[PDB]
RNA sequence: AAAUUGUUGAAAGGGAAGGGCAUUUGAUCAGACAUGGUGU
RNA sequence: GGAAUACUGCCAGCUGGGACUGAGGACUGCGACGUAAGUCAAGGAUGCUGGCAUAAUGGUUAUAUGCCGCCCGUCUUGAAA
RNA sequence: GUUCCUGCCGAAGUAGAGUUAAGGUGCCGGAAUACACGCUCAUCAGAGGCGCUCAAGCGUGUUACCUAUACUCUACCGUCAGGGUUGAUAUGAUGCCCUGACGAGUAGGCAGGCGUGGAGGUCAGUGACGAAGCCUAGACCGUAAGGUCGGGUCGAACGGCCUCUAGUGCAGAUCUUGGUG
């Protein structure tokens, strides 16, 4: 039964098993807000982005060195 | 200083844990026969010679008696029997931990055999292996 | 202590024997029950009769199997495995007729049930409820008892031979010297 | 023979899948079981390792903790208990 | 920590071209490792000048292989580049083992053609050391296949595949059992979402991976036969799952599992592979093992086509139908496909009049697999479905356009078609079906007049295969018709591409002013 | 249009289809240290 | 007369075997000892040894074999029943 | 009738270790089928299931043993309280940090989150290289209401965010209608 005692530790809260907090990204400008916080944060491309924009976002993310949580999504399946 | 520190380096707090020499179990004494419970020579009876600084007991078969050479053994993986041999005959100073990183074994074995001869049947004991037969309960068994 | 334990059914109570055997099976021990027709139950004949009826397999072995299955959680994997480990028989079929059979003291009727208290024999119950094989098993049991008497005579001769051999070993030195020295 | 251990049975869980109850042969009393505390347990091909923690009841059953819990289908399965780490 | 200076790189290159030593190679490779790991992670070297970094990248990829070769010159043996036995080779081998995954990171981070070519060439001159490893040779062939799979530039894909051929044909032992696996696994999982943009690229991927299977006659048979069997497993899982009552996984809509582009991509690639290996010239009067896989492939494809006779998936049937037609064209195997087509001619789209007519865009039958539920029961969709169907009949019966058996291959079809034509209500369909009927009868008459002069019976296979070898296939009434129709189709597709290409050009103009 | 009924086709199964449990045999997929440096 | 033992109670008396926890992240404090310098068990674990991968293994899926259950609601124990 | 999730205050919590009350130690089930007394087997014997009768039935004592929302220690999550911190913090002084206490709670009362629309402002937001809607025994996140992504479906526009304004899922009855016996 859910209750507060089950609450997770703050230092480990909102953390993926890769250790990166997921941050939603829509465009290149929003990607660039995560320029140095590559260790703390990983980008996640939004569901409504078109395929043409996703390749640009992936290229810029690779250039910045920011981990993308969902690459090869809508460019590959699963 | 060719790279400025990205993020930051969290220095570890100073540790108040000083290593100290081990306090061995009372039964282990130089010249005490031992039973090895693991490794290549598991279940084989050996002699105890000296305790090394790195907490690895030093043991000889002798290789002459049972074919077990000079070797380092962990103390916890060993049983100590109540029968003893006098180790005064063998000097056992030279070889050390760093040395481990035939003739010496022969020198040790001659002296140790010299003491082994006095006690009856000890050579046969060291030659043969040890194992648990059915109906043997270790907790009663006096080793 | 043995790969397989053969338990005689005679003079035992169904509940206690079944509980002990079920406990052993759950621990992995393989047990086989024989001569279950002469198993015993406390109470009177009518009460056990109507109990087996309000359940209503007619054979005594099947009744014992039900009583034991009541212990084990048969619907689970573990319970099923315990059940294949078990074996039950009326009379001694081969090859267990050539093997000695232990007794469980905890379930013995002589040690458990007080003299002057009514009990019931499972064979009579099974026959009364419609098990039409109590007759054939009895003759096999009589033949088994004749064979067992012959085996007992052979065992008496073997014990005499063992006594002679023990005497022979006595007049040997090495054992005597060993015993005095140690062990 | 080359056996330097006693093969014991795994009875059940503590009732907790983490803790397991082990029945060791020739051990009738807790005092006898006190010897086996701290010894390495090995269920055997694949092997899972563990250790004996503390006694359990007056029958000589002991508690045991493995690195990964037993699959619960091994109740009554044969399990090995070695002599190392020896305290004698 | 040493700092990269334009002096230090210059000195390392200075002594590279004359009398290098293993110390220099480890130093260069460690600097290279830092260079490639700057964004993705102790390191002895620090990089601060773009000139020094670019010079390091240049000299590494273009000359560290040269020095490596000069120290440990390989020797060509039976066409394969093999290192010799010696201590110095082993020391250099560990050095290339310390360069390989920097090359791997570069491979995974390819973004354009020339960088791909440079990395692939430097990797090319380092095969003979990395063939000794399998964490590297696998990831190498896995990465370049990744590049060959994900690049949107046809030149980059050409470079990757040319590398795969050049390296594979040299050695054939360690790689070939992994190249095929990686490529066809690309066609399973890491398949490119289909669109009018990706069609030439995926067609190149298929037409390319087809060649690799054909190189090794036996080993290809070992590989494809396994993977095609994987498809069959899915095929058998969905048939049973739909048919049975079990509520395990999606009894009603299990088609999603098997009616996917990736699966159709599979069955098309296999037809292309067998067609390539079974061509008459490559056959050369010699049986090839891949021909024996024709029967499994045909059984799988036919089992997929019939699993749903619903209008929503008629485009799926058409594509596999074209694949089977290709397979029969190349191998000469007799595939029955008319029973399927005539079996669809009883549907509600081929038979009943259109209900709606919203005047949407024409459906892209070539480059789609599904109707999308808006084109169902529409004038456009019926008119395009029939447009494809008629041309498919034309192709299939154009295969045997010049064979002596064509009359009796035509009779049961003309009778059934006239039965459907006389009973079908849709006027446009009857007009199209009619045309094929009279042209079929016409070619039947043509073959009859040409066969009346024949003295050899049906048993003489040699002469039967010689019938009208002088006459071109397109000169027959069904060829001369359908060939023209093919042009009237081909041009259309061209004008689509030569249109869509411009759209992007126009789109580009906009970002110029943004 | 649902809901409902009927013919035809495919599959499984048994008098119902049917599940859960155990064993058996297989098939198929993922599975880093690209370990920082030195030495001949 | 001489005491011993038993019991109760105290010890800032020694020594052995177990089990769980290793939380904290530059230093600061109370201390202890050190001739002294420094060291430590003193405001939360450090050291030594060995191995460290096509593995350790993990997932999915399919048959055959047998065991149990087997109309539905409620009810029930902890759970089928 | 019930009243999205979580928390809090109050008449008359999560995980590891140990201890323990009430209880229990034939098996399912973890614990002695241990001991020592007095009894009772009655055609009303006598107690979850199977079972039990020199008891596995009673009363009377002894230990040992099993273990819970109970007690102790530690770590963690919440509420509360007391604090530190600016000639500025290496992250919103509504921030960060330190220390401690509590977490059952019926009646009653209060707060914080999730979701649904309306409007204003805003993201030089998103979109045929596929917007919104719906499904998804898939992955990640959150204690949870749920959120994000992937896939499927869908095929033309809509969403995120600050504010004010409306506004969270079920139960059951009288029966009614159509349809089927
Ligand atoms: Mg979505
Ligand atoms: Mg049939
Ligand atoms: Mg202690
Ligand atoms: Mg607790
Ligand atoms: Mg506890
Ligand atoms: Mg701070
Ligand atoms: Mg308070
Ligand atoms: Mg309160
Ligand atoms: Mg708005
Ligand atoms: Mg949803
Ligand atoms: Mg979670």
């Amino acid at each position: 039964q859910p209750k507060i005692g089950y609450g997770s530790n703050k230092k480990t809260k909102f953390l993926s098993p890769s250790g990166h907090k997921t941050f939603l990204v829509a465009n290149v400008k929003d990607l660039e807000t995560l320029t140095m916080h590559t260790k703390t944060y990983a980008a996640e491309i939004a569901h409504n982005i078109s395929a043409k924009n996703r390749v640009v976002i992936l290229a810029r993310a690779k250039a910045l060195g920011i981990k993308v949580t969902n690459p090869k999504g809508r460019l590959a399946l699963e | 200083p060719k790279w400025y520190p990205s993020e930051d380096v969290a220095a570890l707090k100073k540790t108040r844990k000083a290593a100290r020499p081990q306090k061995l179990r009372a039964s282990l004494v130089p010249g005490t026969v031992l039973i090895l419970l693991a490794g290549r020579f598991r279940g084989k009876r050996v002699v105890y010679l000296k305790h090394l600084e790195d907490n690895t007991l030093l043991i000889s078969g002798p290789f002459k008696v049972n074919g077990v050479p000079l070797r380092r053994v962990n103390a916890r993986y060993v049983i100590a029997t109540s029968t003893k041999v006098s180790v005064e005959g063998v000097n056992v100073e030279k070889f050390n931990v760093e040395y481990f990183a035939v003739e010496d074994q022969k020198v040790v074995d001659k002296a140790l055999i010299a003491e082994i001869k006095k006690t009856p049947l000890l050579k046969q004991y060291l030659s043969a292996s040890f194992s648990l037969k059915n109906g043997d309960k270790p907790h009663m068994l006096k080793f | 202590v043995e790969p397989v334990v053969v338990i005689d059914g005679k003079g035992h109570l169904v509940g206690r024997l079944a509980s002990v055997v079920a406990k052993q099976l759950l621990n992995g021990q393989k047990i086989v029950v024989v001569r279950a027709e002469e198993l015993n139950i406390s109470g009177e004949f009518f009460r056990n009769k109507l109990k087996y009826h309000d359940f209503l397999f007619r054979a005594p072995s099947r009744i014992f199997y039900k009583a034991l299955r009541g212990m084990v959680s048969h619907k689970t994997a573990r319970g099923k495995a315990a059940l294949e480990r078990l074996k039950v028989f009326e009379g001694i079929p081969p090859p267990y007729d050539k093997k000695k059979r232990v007794v469980v003291p905890q379930a013995l009727r002589v040690l458990r049930l007080k003299p002057g208290r009514k009990y019931t024999t499972l064979g009579k119950l099974s026959t009364s409820v419609g098990w039409k094989y109590e007759d054939v098993v009895a003759k096999l049991e009589a033949k088994r008892k004749v064979s067992s008497a012959e085996y007992y005579a052979k065992k008496r001769a073997f014990t005499k031979k063992v006594a002679s051999a023990n005497a022979t070993a006595a007049e040997s030195d090495v054992a005597k010297q060993l015993a005095a020295l140690g062990y | 023979s080359h056996r330097l251990y006693v093969k014991g049975k795994h009875l059940s869980y503590q009732r907790n899948p983490n803790v397991s109850l082990i029945k060791i042969e020739g051990v009738a009393t807790p005092q006898d079981a006190q010897f086996y505390l701290g010894k390495r347990i090995a269920y055997v091909i694949r092997v899972m390792w563990g250790k004996v923690t503390r006694t359990h009841g007056n029958s000589g059953v002991v508690r045991a903790t493995f690195r990964n819990n037993l699959p619960a289908k091994t109740f009554g399965a044969s399990v090995r208990i070695f002599l190392y780490p020896s305290n004698i | 920590k040493i700092e990269l200076s334009l002096k230090l790189v210059r000195k390392w290159k200075k002594q590279l071209h004359d009398s290098p030593s293993l110390k220099l190679l480890r130093n260069i490779i460690s600097a290279f490792k830092v260079a490639v790991n700057l964004n993705k992670e102790d390191y002895k070297y620090a990089i601060t000048d773009e000139k020094a970094f670019h010079e390091l990248m240049f000299m590494v990829l273009k000359d560290v292989p040269q020095a490596i070769q000069k120290m440990a010159p390989y020797k060509i043996v039976k066409g394969a580049r093999t290192l010799p036995n010696g201590g110095n080779v082993s020391r250099v081998s560990s050095i290339v083992k310390s360069h390989a995954g920097s090359l791997l990171i570069l491979l995974n981070d390819i973004t354009n053609t020339e960088t791909a070519a440079l990395v692939l060439h430097s990797v090319n001159e380092l095969m003979p050391y990395l063939l000794s490893y399998r964490r590297i040779l696998k990831e190498l062939i896995k990465s370049i296949v990744g590049v060959w799979s994900t690049t949107r530039e046809l030149e980059t894909q050409i470079a990757s595949f040319a590398f795969l051929i050049n390296t594979t044909k040299e050695f054939k032992k360690s790689m070939l059992e992994t190249t095929l696996k990686t490529t066809y696994s690309t066609f399973i999982k890491s398949c490119r979402k289909t669109n009018m943009r990706s069609m030439p690229l995926i067609n190149f991927q298929k037409n390319s991976a087809a060649e690799l299977f054909g190189i090794d006659e036996v080993l290809g048979y070992q590989v494809g036969f396994e993977y095609i069997r994987q498809l069959a497993i899915h095929l058998r899982n969905t048939m049973n799952a739909t048919t049975k009552k079990s509520s395990k996984i999606n009894s009603a809509e299990a088609y999603k599992i098997v009616y996917n582009w990736q699966f159709c991509h599979s069955l098309d690639f296999w037809s292309r592979v067998l067609s390539f290996a079974c061509q008459p010239e490559k056959e050369n009067g010699s049986e090839s093992p891949l021909r024996q896989l024709i029967y499994p492939l045909v059984q799988v494809t036919l089992g997929v086509i019939r699993l749903i006779p619903t209008p929503q998936f008629f485009p799926l049937r058409f594509y596999l139908i074209k694949s089977l037609i290709r397979l029969s064209q190349n191998s000469g195997v007799f595939i029955p496909i008319y029973p399927l087509l005539s079996e669809i001619l009883t549907s509600t789209a081929f038979t009943k009049a259109p209900k709606k007519s919203p005047n949407l865009a024409a459906f892209d039958f070539e480059h789609n697999i599904k109707c999308t539920q808006a084109y169902l029961n529409t004038k456009i969709y019926q008119e395009g479905l029939s447009e494809q169907f008629v041309d498919l009949l034309g192709d299939y019966f154009a295969l045997y356009c010049k064979n002596i058996a064509f009359p009796e291959l035509v009779t049961p079809v003309i009778i059934s078609l006239r039965r459907y034509i006389k009973t079908s209500t849709n006027v446009k369909l009857n007009k199209r079906l009619s045309t094929v009927v009279e042209k079929l009868n016409q070619n039947s008459t043509f073959i009859q007049e040409k066969r009346s002069d024949v003295e050899f019976g049906p048993t003489n296979k040699s002469e039967v295969s010689r019938f009208l070898n002088d006459v071109a296939w397109n000169k027959t009434p069904l060829g001369s018709y359908v060939a023209v129709q093919r042009e009237v189709k081909e041009e259309k597709a061209r004008l689509m591409r030569e249109s869509m290409e411009e759209q992007d050009k126009e789109r580009e103009t906009e970002e110029a002013k943004l």
